[PDB]
């Protein structure tokens, strides 16, 4: 298999590369491109050696970078696809791969319409003369806000996340559709969140405690919003749900070059000190008020049945 | 489609040698790794698939190493070619060798086989090619390195530089390597013809990552007495033009010494070189399988950490590293093939393959090499080295600096042990 | 207390008329912003001829005629109390002065400069900390900078194509330092003894770097004298078709008298066919009927008549001729 | 003849009391290089005070106090005239020049109230030159006893209140927190001090470079990664700018943030203050007395795109970075004042410690 | 308070009346003829609407020594609701009507009025098997207020202790 090897090393070479471009939409479509092609690559006389194939592939691209994990649970969703198709031949060879292709095509059909469904879910919660607060962005976040602003009025106030800043990108991106934002420093939240009344963040991946590792600075603002008891809303889809558990693994917070957080121009100061900073935070699952999935609002602990009948929970070997 | 590069691995820094004798420069690890694979992963980060590694000496060691690399596999993308010749004794000799051999096409990259960096040159490489193609084909070189401290520990007193630059073209007005000096003079063929505002900067450091084209190849067919990059760039300054490129993001430097080797190893473990981090384990084996933890510490396979044996800051450990109890280690690297007694304190030390150490060996600031033994109560002092099966017994409170290895005339032992002859 | 400032009587009055005797020009521009307590140190018979000046104050101090420039300081030291914003002769005053003196206030150094639009001064990339200098003639040695002064500052800027302004924002401890060390004159070259890095007053030395131009200092400087600074109020003619000029009070302005970047002085009899200048024309003039001009500063008691001829040559005082063809070299006129 | 001052760009409606002011204009574009009213050393040290190098509260108070020292070191009251009321009638327009040069940080308000207290105390039929001499003696003994004797007493309490084997974080910046930490370090104690800062400033590089020149290990990060440090630290110190009447530590940008996330993982807080750093008026929360620094300073040096560069062309766009903010009283545990380890809500007892009653 | 503070600014006061029998509507009609655009609501709708309040006063009648306050009824549930939204609590009582007395040192400082105002006397046959009682005065702990305001200025919840001890000879607890 010539194409499979070069495409998986291109995938892991942009995985060890890091950020750029945006998020797991393009990374998701790269994963399903890999997975689509690796059922159309090489023959099999049973499903078991195919499991050896895709298990070796999943363990290598997972041990590439366990920072982001949508690669893993898209492998797990094609694992539940192959399991429900390995059942309904005995429930040996022919109809399988076609079923895999069409099922992942309907996976595409769902995941393309995710942000439009969040836009359809948008006009239920917020209303006029209000305020709202965010930390960074995925594109789902400003999709939610700009579609909410397409008919209604509010006044958003935004502290970024900045070991390195990217909340300014959303700040300007919905400065120019007429929203009246304020961009905030990443510390004066507590001065103003007493006056804010709703708060909505968008994470990057949410896990099997019903919990969430998000962008930096989310745990602090989340505990702050609990202190005023104002509800904090995760706008993450049904697409990031991952069977990891926080301290089972090895440091899901992991780290970058601190020239991100230090100018190199200070002198002889830096030799003794061992500075460090993570990419993520950790928020305990008691603290999210309400998801916004594609299908509708769901409980903060609606999670284990989602995994028992939205995955193959025996295949937590990954 | 311009993608070309070339590597060199020859130096002769005879200040703090004989470490370059049987484990030479070209297989000097950091933690059971290859520094040439650090350069090689950096030239994967370039985007170039074609490179040409230059052997200096012990070519069969390169033959065994690159037959078990990532790039021995012909399925791999970034192909590595090699030169096979042991007759050559400088920097630019093999350069004009490969250029009279003339299998070098265009606008390539030369770099030395020590450099660890993570700057993608494709925001500055195509900028160099823009300056080449749109302007007269005369700006032939752009050396590139990093904005730095006014005094940094990885810029040591033997390689420090200072550069006068343009206001905004970033072309070199003056360069001078200034070891063995205290004050700074300036040539004056660059001052009234540069009527634009002169920028003199003291905060940079020289690292040999020269992107260049084979017009440079002809410029050292011109002067046969040229040997290094230093007289290239100083033969630029006699009148076919050069810029620099400073950046604000990464860390790229080299070592031929041991001192800024210790500095760059301190830079690796507290991770001033992310994305390139030694726990992604980019070279391919399970003999480097270590995770993360608190305080940027790493634990490999068959760990066996001792009861109460605290292990606080910025270290790792490899394979077969039996650890005893009640030890205390900070800001250092223990590699594979390790055994530890008790109270075996290490500090900024280096324990490569096969090493042993007895209990109570209170040792600070070492540099130590293959399959070495050291007995009880060896108190040892900073800025020294041990290499290649040393045996030192009890109650040696060894002084500050003592190069101790198999060679009589320069190293301060003989082919027997290092206490006494 | 800050309020002391004076023009130097020499540069390094009688002749250099840009449009006025030149010392009239910086005094109204220092009196522009305050300084109701100010001195005008003279040095000679030019001390009590200031009825045209309409002062709130003056302190007209005469001095010896043969001197340097620190001799003024050692002469004037029994009358000053505070900060000295000393000025000089051959300087433009065409820029904001408030920001340099409040920079002296702002960044707690003892001094400040104007360095605004063969010379190499060292300023930081912050652009307010000057370091050292180099020039066209004295620095025949190449140029050498010291280790620690360039090791404490990592990058530096060399403003090159730029003139000195002879400005000094200095306070009292340097002037009684000069009373102690009375050896070194030439305030333009007392700044190589600056000693940022090494004591009778942890010490700092700064400067300030709109960007218009300055005058050449040999004798004339009238290339800056053609200045259309912000012609005002006089007895006029409304018959001369001329713009970018100054009218003449108590003078004979009429028709056929054009002044393209020139002026009309006092008793300037320009009512016949006078010509456009691109030059200067002072008082007591009668120049028309083809009194052409190019590069020709026409001083007081001016006369060029009956198809006069002049091009690329200045004039002076005591000229009385009709056909004196001034050649394209600036000749004795 | 009357000083004025304008505002800069878009402004938040919630801050009708305190405006925004940009750091990029002169303060002599309305009054000359002299001023018959305002004093040259006053505009000297006030323009020192405005640009933002005179940053610490103790440092800005001693700067204002030596400015007032230079004021009453030479000021000749003309005769047939009263001393005290004319001195306050001249010096409080000077206070107006101060608060319009840069707004109040009320420790200096306590200082000028102390100055009123002293000028109305010494009479007017008293000969006035030695009254000036004893007045300048009074104010400088006042300021040295307050500053350095409070620093020495707080260091004296601090010798015992740091354990061994522990660590500590600091936030904010002052000279006293540096004196506390190095005068805790150099006596045989062994503790590493992580230092945490914020943006747009990263002020505490000051405290970090002082602390590493005191030779103490460290690690440095920002309060939007303060969720990572709460497993490790065993006690948390804070600085303080001002002390509000119900025990609210009016303080630096992210102080109450760190207090909340401190006892969100239950590691007890500890602040530091002093005598004259107590006001009279009282408030509920942030939106009354809180300055704004520069807006445009929010910037990252990443690529070619400053992501708030074109700020001025937008009009339906706002921004805030509040710096000088408050804390609820029942999460700040106690202060270290010179009077001792005294708990939070017990602070305003010092209002009638005056008449021995 | 509101008559002074509405004359130069603009705000939006909402008021739930103190109704065993109502008199907060008399407050409403009293202040509404200066026009601050105020609203009234029922006493059991306060909890949801304090997601959109940001501060709350309580006009009490009797404040005691221990920092707690002995106000009209309904103030305890509103105090606990404002606790569970963390908006600040201010009590606008002067120093005048401070008491030195103590809560359960006093044998039921509550006073009930006739339950005619809760169960009206058109009740039919239901009455003689059901107890019915309503206080005018409730008790809400010192833990929950934050900001006094007084004649001399604002004070802490704990700082009324010194106000007692200096404003009252501390053994006249026996009246």
């Amino acid at each position: 298999g010539s194409e499979l090897s070069e495409r998986i090393e291109s995938f892991v070479e942009t995985l060890k590369r890091g950020g750029g471009p945006r998020s797991s939409e393009e990374m998701a479509r790269e994963t399903l491109g890999l997975l689509r092609q690796i059922i159309t690559d090489h023959r099999w006389s049973n499903a078991g050696e195919l499991m050896e194939l895709i298990r070796r592939e999943g363990r290598r691209m997972t041990a590439a970078q366990p920072s982001e994990t949508t690669v893993g649970n898209m492998v797990r969703r094609v694992l539940k696809i192959i399991r429900e198709e390995y059942g309904r031949l005995h429930g040996h060879y022919a109809q399988l791969q076609s079923n895999i292709i069409e099922a992942i095509n309907e996976l595409l059909v769902e995941l393309e319409g995710t942000m439009e469904n969040i836009a359809a879910q948008a006009l239920e919660h917020i209303h006029s003369n209000e305020v709202i607060m965010t930390i960074g962005f995925s594109r789902t976040v400003e999709a939610f806000l700009k579609e909410a602003a397409r008919k209604r009025k509010f006044h958003v106030i935004v502290a970024e996340c900045a070991p390195f800043c990217q909340g300014h990108e959303m700040a300007v991106n919905l400065s120019k559709a007429g929203i009246e934002t304020t961009v905030m420093t990443d510390a004066a939240i507590f001065a103003v969140m007493s006056r804010v009344n709703k708060v909505i963040i968008g994470t990057k991946t949410i896990l099997a405690n019903g919990a969430l590792r998000a962008v930096t600075g989310t745990h602090t603002l989340a505990l702050a919003a609990k202190h005023h008891s104002t509800p904090l809303i995760v706008c993450a889809p049904m697409f990031k749900l991952s069977p990891q558990f926080p301290n089972e693994e090895d440091s899901f917070h992991k780290f970058v070059a601190p020239e991100e957080v230090l100018p190199f121009t200070e002198g002889d100061i830096l030799e003794k000190v061992s500075v460090h900073c993570p990419v993520f935070d950790y928020v305990p699952p008691e603290l999210i008020t309400l998801f916004i999935s594609n299908i509708g609002g769901n409980a903060p602990s609606y999670i284990y049945r989602l995994m028992s009948e939205l995955y193959h929970p025996d295949d937590h070997v990954l | 489609p311009p993608l070309q590069a070339v590597l060199v691995a020859d130096s002769f820094d005879r200040r703090f040698f004989p470490i370059s004798k049987d484990q030479p420069r070209v297989l000097l690890p950091l933690a059971n790794v290859a520094l040439i694979d650090y350069t090689l992963e950096f030239l994967t980060a370039t985007g170039v698939q074609e490179t040409f590694v230059f052997c200096c000496w012990k070519a069969a060691q390169i033959k065994e190493h690159l037959l078990k690399s990532k790039w021995c596999r012909p399925t791999s993308l970034n192909v590595v070619r090699i030169i096979t010749s042991e007759l050559y004794r400088s920097l630019g000799d093999v350069l004009r060798d490969v250029d009279a051999k003339a299998l070098v096409r265009s606008d390539f990259l030369l770099v030395y086989g020590d450099v660890i960096s993570n700057i993608n040159i494709t925001r500055a490489l195509e900028e160099h090619r823009l300056r080449r193609k749109l302007e007269k084909n005369v700006s032939v070189m752009t050396m590139i390195f990093k904005e730095s401290s006014p005094s940094h520990p990885t810029r040591c007193h033997e390689d420090n530089v200072v550069v006068a630059v343009d206001s905004t073209t970033n072309r070199v007005l003056h360069f001078q390597k200034t070891q063995g000096l205290r004050r700074f003079a300036f040539p004056l063929s660059l001052f009234q013809g540069s009527s634009d505002g002169v920028e003199v900067r003291y905060d940079l450091l020289d690292c040999h990552i020269s992107i260049c084209s084979p017009q440079v190849a002809q410029l050292f067919t011109d002067n046969f007495d040229y040997q290094t990059r230093d007289d290239f760039v100083r033969g630029l300054l006699v009148n076919n033009q050069i810029h620099m490129h400073v950046t604000a993001k990464e860390y790229g430097a080299r070592v031929s010494n041991l001192h800024m080797y210790s500095a760059v190893c301190a830079d690796v473990i507290r991770r001033w070189v992310y994305p390139l981090t030694p726990e992604a384990n980019f070279t391919d084996s399970t003999t480097q399988s270590c995770t993360h933890s608190r305080h940027n510490i790493y634990r490999g396979p068959e760990v066996s950490l001792g009861h109460g044996s605290i292990l606080e800051e910025n270290v790792l450990l490899g394979s077969g590293t039996v650890i005893g109890s009640n030890c205390f280690i900070t800001n250092s690297v223990i590699g594979p093939g390790c055994h530890i007694g008790d109270n075996v304190v290490l500090d900024q030390t280096y324990l490569w393959q096969g090493v042993r150490v007895a209990a109570g060996a209170q040792i600070h600031q070492s540099l130590l090499c293959d399959n070495a033994e050291v007995k009880e109560r060896v108190t040892l002092k900073p800025r020294s080295v041990l290499t290649s099966q040393v045996v030192v017994g009890p109650n040696i409170t060894l002084p500050e600096g003592s190069v101790i290895s198999l060679h009589p005339p320069d190293a301060e032992e003989d082919e027997d042990d290092g206490e006494f002859s | 207390m800050e309020f002391q400032a004076v023009v130097m009587a020499v540069g390094g009055p009688l002749l250099p008329v840009g449009n006025k005797p030149l010392i009239w020009y910086p005094l109204n521009l220092l009196e522009r912003v305050g300084f109701e307590e100010v001195i005008v140190v003279t040095t000679k018979a030019l001390c009590a001829e200031f009825k045209m000046k309409m002062k709130p104050d003056i302190v007209c101090i005469p001095d010896d005629a043969d001197m340097g420039t620190a001799d003024s300081l050692r002469y004037i030291y029994p009358k000053l109390k505070t900060d000295v914003l000393v000025l000089s002769c051959d300087l433009i005053t065409d820029v904001a002065l408030h920001e340099v003196v409040d920079l002296f206030r702002a960044y707690d150094a003892s001094l400040a400069m104007l360095m605004r639009k063969r010379d190499f001064i060292g300023v930081d990339s912050t652009g307010k900390r000057l370091l050292f200098m180099a020039n066209e003639a004295d620095l025949d040695e190449e140029l050498v900078i010291k280790g620690s002064i360039l090791q404490k500052h990592p990058r530096i800027r060399f403003h090159t194509g730029l003139v000195d302004a002879h400005l000094y924002c200095l306070k009292k401890y340097i002037v009684d330092f000069l009373m102690e060390n009375g050896s070194i004159t030439s305030i333009r070259s007392e700044l190589i003894p600056y000693l940022v890095r090494k004591s009778s007053q942890s010490l700092d030395i700064y400067s300030f770097i709109t960007l218009n131009l300055a005058p050449y200092d040999a004798c004339w400087n009238a290339c800056r004298g053609d200045r259309w600074e912000d012609s005002s109020a006089q007895i006029v003619s409304k018959h001369l078709v001329g713009v970018d000029s100054l009218i003449g009070p108590e003078t004979q302005i009429g028709e056929k008298s054009s002044i393209k970047r020139s002026v009309i002085g006092s008793s300037c009899l320009i009512k016949d066919r006078v010509t456009i200048t691109n030059c200067l024309l002072m008082n007591s003039v009668t120049v028309e009927e083809g009194s052409n001009i190019q590069g020709s500063v026409i001083c007081n008691n001016a006369v060029i008549e009956k198809g006069a001829d002049i091009k690329d040559c200045l004039i002076g005082s005591g000229q009385r001729i009709e056909a004196k063809a001034k050649r394209v070299n600036e000749v004795i006129v | 003849q009357v000083p004025t001052r304008k505002d800069y760009g878009s402004k938040v409606s919630l801050f009708s009391h305190l405006p925004q002011y940009s750091r990029q204009n002169s303060l002599t574009q309305f009054m000359s290089i002299p001023s018959s009213v305002i004093h040259p050393a006053m505009v000297r040290l006030g323009l020192q005070y405005s640009q933002g190098l005179v940053s610490g509260s103790n440092a800005r108070c001693i700067a204002l106090l030596r400015a007032l020292q230079q004021v009453i070191q030479d000021y000749t009251t003309p005769p047939n005239e009263e001393l005290s009321r004319d001195l306050v009638n001249k010096l409080k327009p000077y206070m107006s020049f101060l608060t319009q040069c840069r707004p109040l940080s009320a420790s200096m308000h306590n200082a000028i109230k102390f100055l009123n207290k002293e000028i109305t105390s010494v009479g007017s039929s008293k000969r006035e030159e030695e009254a000036k001499s004893e007045l300048r003696a009074a104010i400088d003994r006042y300021v040295q006893e307050k500053i350095v004797l409070a620093a020495q007493a707080i260091s004296r309490f601090a010798y015992q209140k740091i354990s061994n084997g522990d660590v500590i974080l600091v936030y904010g910046c002052s000279s006293l927190v540096s004196r506390i930490l190095q005068e805790a370090w150099t006596e045989g104690r062994r503790f590493r001090v992580v230092v945490v800062d914020s943006r747009p400033w990263l002020e505490g590089r000051h405290t970090l470079r002082s602390l590493v020149h005191a030779g103490v290990p460290a690690s440095y990060l920002l309060i939007p990664a303060a969720s990572y440090v709460l497993p490790e630290v065993s006690k948390v110190l804070l600085g303080a700018h001002a002390l509000l009447a119900n025990g609210s530590v009016m303080s630096r940008v992210g102080t109450a943030q760190l207090a909340l996330v401190a006892r969100a993982h239950n590691v007890p807080v500890l602040v530091c203050c002093e005598t004259y750093k107590f006001c009279e008026r009282v408030q509920t929360d942030a939106f009354v007395s809180n300055e704004l620094d520069d807006p445009d300073d929010l910037q990252c040096k990443r690529g070619e795109h400053v992501a708030l560069a074109n700020w001025q062309n937008h009009a339906s766009l706002r921004l805030l970075n509040l710096v000088y903010d408050v804390t609820p009283p029942e999460l700040v545990d106690l202060v270290i004042t010179e009077l001792g380890m005294i708990p939070c809500s017990s602070v305003p007892v010092v209002l009638r410690v005056k008449s021995s009653d």
